[PDB]
């Protein structure tokens, strides 16, 4: 992402939505789902928060953090050796390697016994209230609005309260800026450029910054001379 | 006598009907 994400409360959307007379009963309920389902739907990690949190392995299981939406990666405190996804089927169950890792709800099953892992997770800004903080990007406030726009027409229509050209017009409108807004948080900035330069130049190619947190992912590839 | 509480619906339900059917032939046209 070439901008930042300055943090900005959730009723600055109702700022924008309400100017609207066919937008007047929306409210900060209603603005929370449709906000979370535009986050999610979206998938931009750039809008979560990074956070690592150390928790022990008590026998091939573990408890997870509460705020926890997506694991970057699991590795383990002390030899600081990255973790894979468990192909196995028969992990903590013996009969009569590699490690790896696991995560469904609020328990990771990892393939070691006892043993402390370093998770690197992402989660969702708040607020001083318990609620959603949202980027102040123009570009991302005109496509949440539009999303809820969009929605709330699509009630009014099902209702027959909407011509069928205002929804086609405000679907077609809130198309481009999702592309649009996908694109914004998505391209990378110069400083990101690179390190997927870094990346992709190498006479002798790196293939192992999954061991590592990806720390030597961007790092330049400097041959000497002879 | 005189009463108008059913014809004035009907009339505003005849007028609804227009306006759906003049609405519903609104089109944001392509190729340009």
């Amino acid at each position: 992402m070439v901008n930042n994400i300055n943090w900005v409360k959730l009723p600055v959307i109702l700022d924008r939505l309400l100017r609207h007379p066919l937008l007047t009963d929306l409210n900060l309920e209603t603005a929370i789902q449709y906000t979370l389902d535009f986050i999610s739907a979206m998938g931009l990690p750039n809008v979560y928060v990074d956070k690592i949190e150390t928790i022990d392995i008590k026998e091939y299981r573990g408890e997870l953090p509460c705020d926890l939406i997506s694991i970057n990666q699991v590795r383990l405190h002390k030899n600081g050796i990255a973790l894979r996804a468990m192909t196995d089927n028969f992990n903590a169950y013996p009969t009569h390697g590699e490690p790896s890792f696991k995560t469904q709800g609020r328990v990771i099953f990892t393939s070691i016994k006892h043993e402390k892992v370093d998770i690197s997770y992402k989660a969702i800004m708040l607020d001083d209230e318990g609620l959603p903080l949202i980027p102040d990007n123009p570009i991302f406030l005109k496509t949440l609005e539009l999303y809820i726009k969009k929605e709330w027409f699509t009630i009014l229509f099902d209702m027959g309260k909407i011509s069928p050209a205002v929804l086609n017009n405000t679907q077609q409108e809130y198309a481009f800026k999702a592309g649009q807004c996908n694109n914004e948080f998505v391209i990378p900035s110069v400083s990101e450029m690179e390190a997927i330069t870094n990346m992709w130049n190498q006479l002798i190619p790196r293939v192992t910054e999954f061991r590592r947190g990806f720390k030597n992912l961007g790092d330049k590839e400097y041959i000497r001379v002879h | 006598f005189g009463s108008g509480a059913i014809g004035y619906e009907f009339d505003n339900r005849y007028l609804n009907n227009q306006e759906m059917s003049a609405v519903a032939k609104q089109r944001l046209t392509s190729l340009p």
